[PDB]
C-alpha cells in the first residue's frame, strides 16, 4: 500500500521531524492522541502511507525517534503531539555526538545503530508494501549528520531497493553552532550522493534570508526556521497524503525526477510565504519560481532547470494553473534544458493545508545548486588547508584521508552539475 | 462461430477496457449482472455476439477478457464497479508494485515474475473458446506496464498461440494529457520490441482525443472519463463488425487483410464523425455526404496529421446507422474531386464500405449526443509517419545525453537496446518515405 | 547527568573554591547546611544544578568536590567556617609538611605522600556519577603544591580516566599580589608538565585582577579577599551553562569546540562585564551595548595582554541575565566596526553567543553592585602568548645563573628537566606566531 | 605543627638565648611561671612553634641550654623567666672550654654531646611535624664556636632535609674577650659554609657602634649589646610567631632567600633606633645593620623586610618602590622581583611601629674580609698555633678555613660583578 517508514534522527531532524508530524497530523484530522476527528474521507484514503493503525480507530506516526542525548528526546514527548508517538520507537543514548560527525557515524552512534535497526526492521515488518524510507536531519552537527548517514547505509544495506529519501538541513554562518559544521557537512553530502535517491536541500541561510528580508523579523528563532520547513514538507507530500489524478509514489517521482544519479540534490520552494488578502494564481506562479522563495541559497537564473515539479493546493481554476506554467517556461525557456522535453509537471489538489486559501509548492532540480555546495566547499578549505580542529576527529579514529575524500567526491559533483549546464 | 479475447494492460488499457465493456453491454443489451433478455437460447447459442461473451448454466454473459495491471490501485476500481459482478474474479490480475514509469521494470524486473501467472489465465479463456480468432490489446505507450509488460505480453502469445492475430489499440503519449518525462523512452522501446508480434495497430493520440473533447464537447479540461467514453466510441465502432452479424472485418485478419498491405507498416488512422455535444439540446443531424466529407478534416482524426501530404494504401468507411449504399456512392463521388486523395500506385484507388443498420449507442449521462448516423474511417496513410517522427525526435533529444537511461541499465536492460530500437524506428520512418514520397 | 568533579588544590585554589561554592550556594537557594528547600526530589534528581551537587536522603545537597593540600591551615578554615556542614570530612585532605613554594616537593618529596589517598578520595565521587563528564582544576602556578602537586595529579588522572576532559583555572603569578622570588620557575614547571594533560586552562593574571579591584571596585590595597570574589564571578559565569538549563543558554563543551583550534593552543582569555561598585552602580544602568562594548577594553581582561595586537581564532559570549538577542545583536554589529577585532583567515569570523536568564548574584557584604545584566566573554587570541614571554624571560634571567636550582636539585630534579620545560614555552610561543600567519 | 627546636651554647649563646626567651614571652603572653596571662587569640596561634603545651594550661619553651662550664646556666637559671626553662634541658658541662675553638670541637665538647644529643632527640619526638633547628652561639670561641658548630654537624647527620638556621655573633676586638678570637671565627665560618641554611650574622661591631655613636653610649655593655640582639631576633621570627598574611616557615624563607648554597649568611637590620617614609629609609642604611658592612658596597641578591604595628599597606607597597627605585643600582638585574615584604598586626615592646631587615647582599664579603684579615695577621706569625695543635690539630686545618673563606669572599665577588642581558 505504499507505506514509508520515517526516521528523525538529532536535534534538527526531531525537531522539523516533530513539526511535520503536528502539521500532516491536523490535515488528517488526526487529534494528538490519535483520534481520527475529520470532516472528509479524502484525509483518510491514503492515511495509511504515514500512519499506522493501531486497534480503537487509532492512528499512530510510522516514525522512528533517534538521538545520541535525551534533552530533545524529552522535548518532543512533552511537546504538543509528544503522545501521538509510539513509545517502543524512542531510541536514544545518554553520551551525545557534540557536534562531531565522528562520534555519530563511528565510535558513539555505533553502539546505538543496532538498536535503531530493530525497531526500522519492526515497523517494515508491518508494512503490505514498504515504499521506502524518509529521513529527517541537519547535516552540521553529529548524530543527523553522522549517525544519519550511517543509518541510510545501514538501511540501504538490508533494504537495498527501497528508496530512500531524506530531508537535509544545509548549515550556514548565519544561523551557527559550532564552526566545525563545514566539516560535518562535507563528510556528509559524500555520504549523500551515494546512498540516497532523493534529497532536498533545505538551506539555513536561505531560511535565515526568508525569514529576515521578506518576512520583517529582525530576531529569527529555530522556531521560525521550522514553520517554513514544514509548510515546505507538507507540501512536497502532498501527493503521496491526498487523493487525485497522480497515481504515484516515490520511485515514480525519482525516474522523472533524476536524469543522472548522482543529481538527486532538490531545490525546494513554497508560496505564499507565511492573510486576509486571497493570493492570485499568477501571483502563485510568480513567486513559486522567484529566487527569494526558494528554501536553497542558489539563484536558480546562475543555471538550468533539468526537472520541474510544481504542487498546486487549493480550489483553483485548473485551466489558469496551467495557462501560467506555460507563460513562466515560455517566459524564461532559457533556464530550461531544451534536451528534455516536457521537464516541468504539475499537479494540483484541492485539500489546502491549514491557514492558506491556496499555495504552490516548488521542487525543481537545478544545476544552481552548484552554488551550495560550492559555498560549503569554500569554508571546508579555509579551515583544512590549516588542519584547524582536526584534532576533535583524528582523536576518534579518523584520519586526513578520509577529509581529502570527501572534499574531493564534492568537487566532482559540483564538476557534473556544471557539466550540463552548457549543454 | 469464432471468439476474440480481449487483453487490458497498464492503467490506460483497463479503464479503457472498462468504457469499451460498458458500451459493448449498452449496444447488446446486456445487463449489469450479466443478463440478457435479447438472448433467447440460455447457456450458449452461435450469435455474433457470442465472440465478445460466454454464457453461462445461469443465462449470464461474461465478457472475453482479461485486466492485468502490476498495482491493484486501477483494477479495484472495476471490482467495486457498476459492472463488478459481470467479470469472473480470476479475469482481474493485479500486482504489488508497478513498474515507475520504466520499460525496463516492466518488461525485465516485474514481469518474468507474473508473466506465467497472466498466460494461465489467459489459458483458462482460450479453452473455453471453439475458434479463437486472435487478441485484443489495449495498453499505452507510456506506462511502465503499459510499454513494458505488453511486449512481453506479446512476444509469448506470438509462441503459444501461433497462428492466431494480435491486434492492437495503443495510447501514443501527449503532453496535454498526463505524461511523464521517460514516457519516450517507453514508446520506442515497446513499439520496437512489438513491431512484429502485431499484425494491426490503432494508434490514439492522447493530443488529438483530448481537443476533440475541447472543441467539439466543450470541455475546458477533459478527464481520463471524458476521453475513454470519446475512445470507446472509435473502438467500439472498430469491433462492430464482429459483434454484428455483416460481411466486412468480420474476423481479425481481415483488418490485415483490407489495412495492411505491407507487415511493418499495419498502423491505421481511424478519423471519426460527428463529435456532437449532448448540451446541444437542439442541433441538426448531418446527412451522409457531410460526416464523410468529415473523414478526410484533419480536426477528426485520432493522430494530428495531415493526410493531404502523404499517400493512401487503403480505405474503409464503417457507418453506423441510418446510410443508404446509394448515398454512400453519391458522397465517394463528390469526395474524390473535391479533395486531395493520393493512391498509392501500386494499390487500387477505391473504398471498401460497410454498413451496420443499428445507430450508435450513447452512455446515458455521458458527454455525447445522440445521432441517427455516424461513421468511422480507417485508412493507411504514410502521413501517420509523422507521428514516428515527433516521438523519435524527442527520444534523439534525451538519448543524445543518455539522461534517465541509468533507470533502465540498473533494471537488467543494455544500454545497447536503445540504439537497436531507435535503429528499428529509423528504418519504419524509411519504410513510411519510400512507399510516400516520389522525386 | 553530566557530572563534573571540582578539584581545589592548594592555598589557591582551596581559596579559590570557598569563594565558588558559597556563591554556587548563592545562586541556587542551598543554606550552609545543605538544605536546598525549592529542590522536590529528595535523596536524587536530574537537575542541572546536579552537576555539581550530589544528594543524601536527608536532602542534602553536597558538593560534587576534592580539597588538597599538603598543610592544613588553609583548609581547617574551611572545616570551621560558614560552610562546614557542606561537605564531608573525607571530601577535605592535607598534609602536615607543604611543599615550601618548590615545585620538586610537590610533585616527588611531600606529594607521593598523599597522591594515593588523593586519588582513591576521586574515584569515590567518581562511582557516585551516572555520566562523569570531567574534572575542573583550581591551582595556583607559583606554588610548590599548586604547581608540583597539580601536575602530579593530572598525570595519575590521565592514567585513571584516559581522555576524560580535565579543565584548569590557574593562577598566574603577579609581584604586586604575594609572589615568591621561584615562582617563575614553577610556573614554566608546571605549564610543560600538564599541557599535554589538559583540554583547557583558563589563567587568571593577579596583576589584572589586582589592577581592576583597584580601578573599577574603588580598593585602595586588594587582598585575596577581594580577588577571588571576583574571580568566582568569572568562574560561574563559565560554569552557568552547566549548572542552568535555559533555552537559549549553550553547554560549554561547544564552547569548547569553537575555543580549541590546536590541542596546545588551548588558552582562552576571558573578560567580565560590569566590574562596578555600589556607589557607581546607583547611577548608572547598564546596558547589553555597554557591557558588551566593555569586553573589548584591554584592562577588562582577566590576563594582561593586548589583542589589538593579536588575532582571533574565536569569541564567545556568555550573558546571563535580563539580555535579548535582539539587544546583543544590535551591540556585536556596532563593536563590529568600530574597533580592531582582527580574525585569522582560517575560521570564520563570527561571535558565539549564549544567554543565562538567571541573572548575577553577589555575596552579602562583597564589593560588586548588584546588576541585571553581565557578560564574561571568552576569546582565543594570539595576544595572550605575551603572558608566556613574560614568564619566559623571567625564567631565562634567573635560569642563566641557575639562581635557585640548588633547592630543586636537592629533592630529586636534574638540570635537564629545567631546560626540557623551557624549550616546551619556547614552541609554544612559536606556536602562536604560527597560528597568526596566513594561508598559502 | 611547625615546631622548632631551639638551642643555646656557650656564654654569650645563652646570654642572648635568655634575652630571646625574655621577649617573645613578653610579646605572646607568657609569664615567667609559663602560665598565659595575654589578652589577644593571636599570640596563642602560632605559639606551638617555639612552647610545649604542658599540664594546665603551662607553656614551656622548647629549648636546650648547653655549656662547658656550670658558671652561666647558673646565672640563666637566676634571671626572669629562668624556672620556665625545662629543668631536664640544661646540659652543663665543668672543666670549661677556655675560648679553644679545639677544645668545644674536638675533645671536651666531644665528651659531651651524647648528652645534648639525646636531650634534642627527646624534644623532637616530641614535635608532631618538626621544622628544624635555631642555634644561638659565638664564632668568638670555645663552647659555642667549637662545640655548637659541632652540635650542627652531628644533628645534621640525624635530620639531613631539616633546616639549620644560626644567630652566629662575630668577634669584635671593640668588645673583644680573647685575642685568639679570629682564629676560632675562621674555624666556624668554614662549619657554616657547609653545614646552615641560613645564618643571621649579629657583628659585635656594628653593635658596638650603635650604641656607642647612634645610642651615644660611652661604656657600652654586653646588656645593651644584646637587646640590640634581641630586638633584631623578634624582628626576623615574627612571622614565624604570628598569623600574617604570609603562610611560610623555615624552609620556604630559605627557599627565596638562598639563591645559591654557600650564600647563605644574611646582614640583619632595625629601625627605628616617625612615618612609613623615614622607616623605610633608615632601614636600607648603613647606620642600622647589625653587621659592619656597607649595602652601597655591593649589591642586593634577595632582601626580606618586615613591618610591625598599626600601619597602611598601601604606603608600604609604595615606600619600598620607591626604594628600589631610587636603588635600582644596588640590586642584581638576574633576580626578578628580589624584594620582599611582611606585615604583621602587633608590634614589638615600646615601639609605635617598628622594621626589620634580612638582607642577603654581596657587601657581607666585607665582614668576612675583616676576620681573614686578622687571622691571616696571627697565621702568618704562627702565633697561639699550640693552643690548638696541643689538642691534636695541624696546620693543615687552620688552612683549609682560610682558603674556603677565601673562596666565599671570592663568591660573594663573582656573583657581585655578574650582569644580565
Ligand atoms: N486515453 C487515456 N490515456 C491514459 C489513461 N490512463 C493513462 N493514460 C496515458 O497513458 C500514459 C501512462 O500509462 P499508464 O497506463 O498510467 O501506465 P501503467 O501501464 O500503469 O504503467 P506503470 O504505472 O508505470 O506501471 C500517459 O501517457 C497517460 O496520459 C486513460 O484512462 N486514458
Ligand atoms: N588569586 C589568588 N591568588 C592566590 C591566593 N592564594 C595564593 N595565591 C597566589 O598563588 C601563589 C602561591 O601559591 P599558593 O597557593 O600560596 O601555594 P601552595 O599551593 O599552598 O604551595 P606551597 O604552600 O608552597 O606548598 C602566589 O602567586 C599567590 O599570589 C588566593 O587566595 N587568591
Ligand atoms: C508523489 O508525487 C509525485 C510523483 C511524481 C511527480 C510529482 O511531481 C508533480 C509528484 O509530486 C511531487 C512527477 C514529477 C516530475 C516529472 O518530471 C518533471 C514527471 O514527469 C512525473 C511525475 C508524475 N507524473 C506526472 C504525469 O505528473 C509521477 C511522479
Ligand atoms: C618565616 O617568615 C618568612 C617566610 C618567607 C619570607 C619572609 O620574608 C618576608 C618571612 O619573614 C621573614 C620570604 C622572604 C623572601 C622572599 O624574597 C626574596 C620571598 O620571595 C619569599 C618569602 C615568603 N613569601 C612571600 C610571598 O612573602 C615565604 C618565605
Ligand atoms: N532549521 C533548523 N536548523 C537547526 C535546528 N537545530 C539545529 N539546526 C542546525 O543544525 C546544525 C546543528 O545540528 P544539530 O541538529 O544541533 O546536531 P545533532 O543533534 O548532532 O544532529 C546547525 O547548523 C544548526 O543551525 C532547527 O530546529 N532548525
Ligand atoms: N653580644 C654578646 N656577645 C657576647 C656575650 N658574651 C660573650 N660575647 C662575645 O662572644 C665571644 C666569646 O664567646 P663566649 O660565648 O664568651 O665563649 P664560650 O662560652 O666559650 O663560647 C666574644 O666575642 C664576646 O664578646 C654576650 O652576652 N653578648
Ligand atoms: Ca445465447
Ligand atoms: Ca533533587
Ligand atoms: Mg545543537
Ligand atoms: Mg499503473
Ligand atoms: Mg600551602
Ligand atoms: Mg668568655
Amino acid at each position: 500500500m505504499r507505506e514509508i517508514v520515517h526516521i528523525q534522527a538529532g536535534q534538527c531532524g526531531n525537531q522539523i521531524g516533530a513539526k511535520f508530524w503536528e502539521v500532516i497530523s491536523d490535515e488528517h484530522g488526526i487529534d494528538p492522541t490519535g483520534s481520527y476527528h475529520g470532516d472528509s474521507d479524502l484525509q483518510l484514503e491514503r492515511i495509511n502511507v504515514y500512519y499506522n493503525e493501531a486497534t480503537g480507530n487509532k492512528y499512530v506516526p510510522r516514525a522512528i525517534l533517534v538521538d545520541l542525548e535525551p534533552g530533545t528526546m524529552d522535548s518532543v514527548r512533552s511537546g504538543p503531539f509528544g503522545q501521538i508517538f509510539r513509545p517502543d520507537n524512542f531510541v536514544f543514548g545518554q553520551s551525545g555526538a557534540g557536534n562531531n560527525w565522528a562520534k555519530g557515524h563511528y565510535t558513539e552512534g555505533a553502539e546505538l545503530v543496532d538498536s535503531v535497526l530493530d525497531v526500522v526492521r519492526k515497523e517494515s515488518e508491518s508494512c503490505d508494501c514498504l515504499q521506502g524510507f524518509q529521513l529527517t536531519h541537519s547535516l552540521g552537527g553529529g548524530t543527523g549528520s553522522g549517525m544519519g548517514t550511517l543509518l541510510i547505509s545501514k538501511i540501504r544495506e538490508e533494504y537495498p531497493d527501497r528508496i530512500m529519501n531524506t530531508f537535509s538541513v544545509m548549515p550556514s554562518p548565519k544561523v551557527s553552532d559550532t564552526v566545525v559544521e563545514p566539516y560535518n557537512a562535507t563528510l556528509s553530502v559524500h555520504q549523500l550522493v551515494e546512498n540516497t535517491d532523493e534529497t532536498y536541500c533545505i538551506d539555513n541561510e536561505a531560511l535565515y534570508d526568508i525569514c529576515f528580508r521578506t518576512l520583517k523579523l529582525t530576531t529569527p528563532t529555530y522556531g521560525d526556521l521550522n514553520h517554513l520547513v514544514s509548510a515546505t514538507m507538507s507540501g512536497v507530500t502532498t501527493c503521496l497524503r491526498f487523493p487525485g489524478q497522480l497515481n504515484a509514489d516515490l520511485r515514480k517521482l525519482a525516474v522523472n525526477m533524476v536524469p543522472f544519479p548522482r543529481l538527486h540534490f532538490f531545490m525546494p520552494g513554497f508560496a505564499p510565504l507565511t492573510q486576509y488578502r486571497a493570493l492570485t494564481v499568477p501571483e502563485l506562479t510568480q513567486q513559486m519560481f522567484d529566487s527569494k522563495n526558494m528554501m536553497a541559497a542558489c539563484d536558480p537564473r546562475h543555471g538550468r532547470y533539468l526537472t520541474v515539479a510544481a504542487i498546486f493546493r487549493g480550489r483553483m481554476s485548473m485551466k489558469e494553473v496551467d495557462e501560467q506554467m506555460l507563460n513562466v517556461q515560455n517566459k524564461n525557456s532559457s533556464y530550461f534544458v531544451e534536451w528534455i522535453p516536457n521537464n516541468v509537471k504539475t499537479a494540483v489538489c484541492d485539500i489546502p493545508p491549514r491557514g492558506l486559501k491556496m499555495s504552490a509548492t516548488f521542487i525543481g532540480n537545478s544545476t544552481a545548486i552548484q552554488e551550495l555546495f560550492k559555498r560549503i566547499s569554500e569554508q571546508f578549505t579555509a579551515m583544512f588547508r590549516r588542519k584547524a580542529f582536526l584534532h576533535w576527529y583524528t582523536g576518534e579514529g579518523m584520519d586526513e584521508m578520509e577529509f581529502t575524500e570527501a572534499e574531493s567526491n564534492m568537487n566532482d559533483l559540483v564538476s557534473e552539475y556544471q557539466q550540463y549546464q552548457d549543454a | 462461430m469464432r471468439e476474440c479475447i480481449s487483453i487490458h494492460v497498464g492503467q490506460a488499457g483497463v479503464q479503457i477496457g472498462n468504457a469499451c465493456w460498458e458500451l459493448y453491454c449498452l449496444e447488446h443489451g446486456i445487463q449489469p449482472d450479466g443478463q440478457m433478455p435479447s438472448d433467447k437460447t440460455i447457456g450458449g447459442g452461435d450469435d455474433s455476439f457470442n465472440t465478445f461473451f460466454s454464457e453461462t448454466g445461469a443465462g449470464k454473459h461474461v465478457p472475453r477478457a482479461v485486466f492485468v495491471d502490476l498495482e491493484p490501485t486501477v483494477i479495484d476500481e472495476v471490482r467495486t464497479g457498476t459492472y463488478r459482478q459481470l467479470f469472473h474474479p480470476e479475469q482481474l490480475i493485479t500486482g504489488k508494485e508497478d513498474a515507475a514509469n520504466n520499460y525496463a521494470r516492466g518488461h525485465y524486473t516485474i514481469g518474468k515474475e507474473i508473466i506465467d501467472l497472466v498466460l494461465d489465465r489467459i489459458r483458462k479463456l482460450a479453452d473455453q473458446c471453439t475458434g479463437l480468432q486472435g487478441f485484443l490489446v489495449f495498453h499505452s505507450f507510456g506506462g511502465g506496464t503499459g510499454s513494458g509488460f505488453t511486449s512481453l505480453l506479446m512476444e509469448r502469445l506470438s509462441v503459444d498461440y501461433g497462428k492466431k492475430s494480435k491486434l492492437e489499440f495503443s495510447i501514443y503519449p501527449a503532453p496535454q494529457v498526463s505524461t511523464a518525462v521517460v514516457e519516450p523512452y517507453n514508446s520506442i522501446l515497446t513499439t520496437h520490441t512489438t513491431l512484429e508480434h502485431s499484425d494491426c495497430a490503432f494508434m490514439v493520440d492522447n493530443e488529438a482525443i483530448y481537443d476533440i473533447c475541447r472543441r467539439n464537447l466543450d470541455i475546458e479540461r477533459p478527464t481520463y472519463t471524458n476521453l475513454n467514453r470519446l475512445i470507446s466510441q472509435i473502438v467500439s465502432s472498430i469491433t462492430a463488425s464482429l459483434r454484428f452479424d455483416g460481411a466486412l472485418n468480420v474476423d481479425l485478419t481481415e483488418f490485415q487483410t483490407n489495412l495492411v498491405p505491407y507487415p511493418r507498416i499495419h498502423f491505421p488512422l481511424a478519423t471519426y464523425a460527428p463529435v456532437i455535444s449532448a448540451e446541444k439540446a437542439y442541433h441538426e443531424q448531418l446527412s451522409v455526404a457531410e460526416i464523410t466529407n468529415a473523414c478526410f478534416e484533419p480536426a477528426n482524426q485520432m493522430v494530428k496529421c495531415d493526410p493531404r501530404h502523404g499517400k493512401y494504401m487503403a480505405c474503409c468507411l464503417l457507418y453506423r446507422g441510418d446510410v443508404v449504399p446509394k448515398d454512400v456512392n453519391a458522397a465517394i463521388a463528390t469526395i474524390k474531386t473535391k479533395r486531395s486523395i493520393q493512391f498509392v500506385d501500386w494499390c487500387p484507388t477505391g473504398f471498401k464500405v460497410g454498413i451496420n443498420y443499428q445507430p450508435p449507442t450513447v452512455v446515458p449521462g455521458g458527454d455525447l449526443a445522440k445521432v441517427q448516423r455516424a461513421v468511422c474511417m480507417l485508412s493507411n496513410t504514410t502521413a501517420i509517419a509523422e507521428a514516428w517522427a515527433r516521438l523519435d525526435h524527442k527520444f534523439d533529444l534525451m538519448y543524445a545525453k543518455r539522461a534517465f537511461v541509468h533507470w533502465y541499465v540498473g533494471e537488467g536492460m543494455e544500454e545497447g537496446e536503445f540504439s537497436e530500437a531507435r535503429e528499428d524506428m529509423a528504418a519504419l520512418e524509411k519504410d513510411y518515405e519510400e512507399v510516400g514520397v516520389d522525386s
